[PDB]
């Protein structure tokens, strides 16, 4: 069969991934510009939400080296890649969670719905990526929200999850942070309440 | 924004090394246990950020400069090169690289690291850059060294740097490790083992470049890297 | 006072490198023209100086100490150790073991060095110790970096550590350099090469001994040496 | 045959060769024992005698990194390889050429006569090693003495070498120095007047 | 009372079995989970207990002599004998070496075995020796039988005699199976096959010891026992 | 790299360990001098203690052919390698499980407290090495105690254990038995509250 | 390592060269243009110079047969690639030593000063490339001037031959020839005097 160049294989980003990726967290200096947690300034079109969450390992015990990125659409629902400090919103961002608490977060703003290949709507998502120490290729998910239980049961790619019970893995849970709205969204690597994690 | 107009090459995941791994033992509770579920690409998959105007200092490529405290980094000096192409080869032009690294010591710059070799108050660690045109990154740099590590009980990291690529989509993005040409600890190493095809770890080794050295300056390698392959949509929804 | 007891077995010089040389540049004009006189072995030759009730001080042997300015030199910490044996196998005790280097970016510390790769505060790089009665000696080190040289336009040094050796006679006393397993640079360096024949040059490549490091700490390599066989006279004057 | 291990090979001492062997030459704190050019103190028995020399190569050009180790008998004509700093003298000594002026110097006795391993009184003599830059494996020499012309005439190694106008090469030559008893040695190592180098 | 002073070479997990080797079917409930924590040695792991003391019987180390009630016991009479090294090639003096068995027909002197093949009313099963000063130990004894097990439904051991080694330190301690020379149950007993390295398997088997062999009367093997290697401390705390 | 002589590999001791290892257990006569669960004579120094356990597989059951060995300091702290039946206390005992209640007993004394190689306290514990029908390499593992917490906390050892939750695992409960200290110290080989085992 | 494709190796210009490129020294009819020892026309800026020089072999016999190829700055020190016979300057020539006399000869102006790549201004000077038969491959050296000897004395490239007496090889002598100021720079290939010769 037809054999193209071999994809350079992933390693573990290590537990010192904030040394290149998360300047702050290492304890070190910043530069001029960082890629960083806050998708949104202030007067961003759409519903500003602020995104939380802890990691645990197979064992319950969290995660505190964890490393995310996150890829999501304006609150119109439009993928923005040109990435620019100055925007007022950028569609991709990065986060870390505390080497005390254990929680990362985001500051963003609801994404609008976008559609599958077929024409389809999806459910309200951010994409994300998990890197870690013991972790040799970083793992796909989708945050999904429980306000938006409609769309959710109706998402193409929610859907092809077979069992109706890991689905609620996916879906975050609205509250409130000092008066403002929020979601919390936990991620199970492994056992007990295992977060789907997605390959494409 | 940004449209879906391509589709990415599946990956291989018994090329990569797959999440279980028990004698890399942190992989044992950091693994999923059940199977990914695959998915169509969409919209969502086959999108990325482009970097092109993220603002890069002048020295964000080159850890001899970019963390200067009054002198010169301690240990090899070397340029670390490379060219990154998708799996038909074509080039990856734009593209951000982001690099991390031990010093010439084995020992990080950062909190957790109490590894007792001295840290260098002239190097930092880290460095990024943007392919250009025709998809070639370079770094100057100063070769790190092995770093002993809580494993098994005399466990030893070959001499690494760690590279992050993100390409044209999140189904792209990559972070891997890059080795130096003959170092034996390579074969040793449960990291480097994750990766279960001995063709596969050759990729993450990079060569000695003495074409691309500065006489009487640095050496330089050379670390290409290959990123999914991107084709065009075909007969979909036909 | 010593005496003529024994005799040494000849030197192979095609194993030993030639003096001429000529991709070593500096070996042109440094090397004779006329052939070497053999002599047979007298007292002169086969005796030579045992340095039993030389002083060593506490970190001789110890240069991530013995050059101590407020610090640890930066660099991969590693212990350098192994056996001086005979021709025949038999163990050398109590015999000196001297060593220098570069520091871990290839920077001499010696006044007429000027390659701009700065020298580490904390490191000197002057080792010695004597074998012990089974002939092992050790050191403990930093890894030193490769150094370009003005040799061809574009040459450097694979890592490397200068021993010497007295044994136990003038006949026996040998400079040497030890490299180490793996490097790239080996195969390319005209001081190497001077040495013809490649099984020759593999006696001088040091390997990584695992066995022998100490976790979460130093690494170690193994470098054996051996001078030329010793045995008794036999069958003299008659 | 019978094959033994072989010896591990030779290499150049190379240009800072003084940092191992030669500390202060290199510019470098001495240790409190070093192994230098003093064989002889004050109050030994025999002749105190200076030696001192240059190193040319193939051009006639001064070899200014020149590494030199001296073995000697003793006045008496013995070999005293019990090394330390507190005898009044010994046999081995080590010495450098300034690299400003390309000079050596030893400060010893002259040494007594040694007989052979048939028999034979060999003249007085100070072997010599030289190592270098450029030089793969160290070069053997004898330095002899010219107010010994007698015994030159009849010492079986120096009659081995076959020409008697490479004989020559190895008589230092007998001067003062701030009236003091000097030799000069000085050794070529290529071409016009080139010095006999020995195997043994 | 004992001393650290010695360091013993890190055991390699993947030569000897692993834990999980599910074709040994009880392996699967009696292993981890959870990775193995490293830890350093300290005198807890370096010291061990000394048997040089322990008052052995006469007939301790002969199973055809041990369990006498009134007859010799029924099988092929062999000497089991060999060495004790460590790693290093050092031997391993007055250490403590058991070893116990089924008899002729693969039936266990144990109240749980309820084998069909009979007992034998003189044999017992059971020695026990000390190494001699230069490592050497011996045995005479019954070759055992085959045992068939409820492991598959048709699984049988290879004749096999089980081993206990205290060596210098509970570091050092080891109970293994021997097996013999040309067994063709060995290559299909899933127990020899939770050794992944068919290199490792052959460690364990015996090889037939004409020279050894009492004419007339009894046959030897030999079997050699290597345990870890042992070294002195080096530039720790420093 | 340097590669030594392999180590001859492991197997398991087998169901029928106790016919070389622990002779009465196996249903047979002993020999005149046995190496078993007594460390201690009353007239030892310390403060004596029994130590009882049980050991459970991955599915919850006991392992009831389990042999124990162990390695402990006097109550001084120091270990004793010079065994003896003759001495009041040995360093070293061995153990195994009942085949009916599966329980196993040692008697001795609380050791003292031993430095680590770093010179830093370890608190008190017992070094154990755990073989079975199913074991291919013996499990190593300590025991502490639960009257010890303020030692524990130090503990140079325990505290390599990256998940406080697992330190648990290697502490012994104190209780009292026919009016003497005693610990119960159970290992659970696999599983839930699976015990920490050493890699050294 | 990396390899690249290997170079096309040299191989001598043999002895009939000129055929090729020297077409009136072979005895041949020329073409309209030919490349030749004419550098510079008499309304070219800067001070009109002859050179001239013989080439020697190791017994001191002239190459009667050397082809030479010169590049050079202009007077402002700036090298002028685009090669064009109506140039009143070029900075690329060539020339033949005659057959009979076994003497070349150029026409040119004296070069600019140009500084290294280190920004350090070298001396002026004419790169030379010299082939002949017995020449497997070319020479190459430099040409400097000896009404220089002020910035000859600091030029980096000088500098970079270990011993003084060997920088005199490239300094050439000026004369006046016909009321012009002329240089002669003559050539050893071995020997006594030997030219230094360049690998870059
Ligand atoms: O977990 C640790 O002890 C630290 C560690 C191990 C391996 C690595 O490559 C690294 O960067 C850091
Ligand atoms: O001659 C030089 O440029 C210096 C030099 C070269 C090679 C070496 O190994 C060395 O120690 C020093
Ligand atoms: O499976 C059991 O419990 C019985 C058994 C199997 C294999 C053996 O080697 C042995 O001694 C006993
Ligand atoms: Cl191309
Ligand atoms: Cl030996
Ligand atoms: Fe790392
Ligand atoms: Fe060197
Ligand atoms: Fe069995
Ligand atoms: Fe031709």
């Amino acid at each position: 069969p037809i054999e193209l160049l071999p994809e350079t294989p992933s390693q573990t980003a290590g537990p010192y991934v904030h040394i290149g990726l998360a300047l702050e967290a290492a304890g070190n200096p910043t530069r001029d510009q960082e890629i960083w947690n806050r998708l949104a300034k202030p007067d961003a079109p759409g519903e500003h939400i602020l995104l939380l969450g802890q990691v645990y390992d197979g064992n319950g015990h969290l995660v505190r080296d964890s490393f995310l990125e996150v890829w999501q659409a304006d609150a119109n629902g439009e993928y923005q890649d040109a990435y620019n400090l100055e925007n007022a919103f950028n569609s991709f961002g990065r986060t870390a969670t505390t080497f005390d608490a254990g929680e990362w977060t985001l500051h963003t703003v609801k994404p609008g719905v976008v559609n599958n290949a077929a024409g389809v709507p999806m459910a309200p998502h951010i994409n994300i990526s998990l890197f870690a120490r013991g972790i040799n290729i970083h793992l796909h998910t989708r945050l999904y929200f429980d306000d938006e239980a409609q769309a959710n049961a109706k998402c193409p790619v929610l859907n092809l999850i077979e069992q109706p019970q890991r689905r609620e893995t996916l879906i975050a849970k609205r509250c409130e942070v000092d008066g403002k709205t929020a979601y919390r969204f936990d991620i199970r690597i492994q056992g007990e309440g295992e977060t789907v994690f997605f390959d494409f | 924004p940004a449209q879906d107009n391509s589709r990415f090459v599946i990956r291989d995941r018994n090329w990569h090394p797959k999440a279980l791994t028990p004698d890399y033992k942190t992989s044992i509770a950091r693994s999923p246990r059940q199977a990914l579920v695959s998915i169509p690409q969409s919209i969502s998959e086959t999108t990325g950020p482009n970097f092109s105007h993220l603002g890069f200092g002048a020295h964000d490529h080159d850890l001899l400069l970019n963390f200067n405290n009054g002198g010169l980094p301690i240990g090899e000096r070397i340029i670390v090169a490379g060219r990154v192409v998708d799996q038909y080869g074509k080039p990856v032009p734009n593209t951000l690289v982001e690099m991390w690294q031990a010093n010439a010591g084995g020992r990080y710059r950062h909190k957790n690291d109490r590894y007792l070799a001295p840290l260098d108050p002239n190097f930092g660690g880290v460095g990024r850059c943007l392919t250009d045109s025709d998809g070639y990154y370079s770094f100057r740099t100063i070769k790190p060294g092995p770093h002993p590590w809580r494993n098994g009980p005399n466990d030893w990291r070959p001499a690494h740097i760690y590279f992050g690529i993100s390409g044209p989509s999140i189904a792209t993005k990559l972070i891997t490790q890059l080795y130096f040409e003959g170092d034996p600890l390579i074969p040793m190493c449960p990291i480097v083992k994750s990766i279960a095809n001995p063709e596969a770890v050759q990729q993450l080794i990079a060569k000695l470049d003495m074409n691309n050295a500065n006489p009487m300056d640095c050496l330089a390698y050379r670390f290409d890297i290959v990123l999914r392959g991107q084709r065009k949509t075909h007969f979909e929804n036909c």
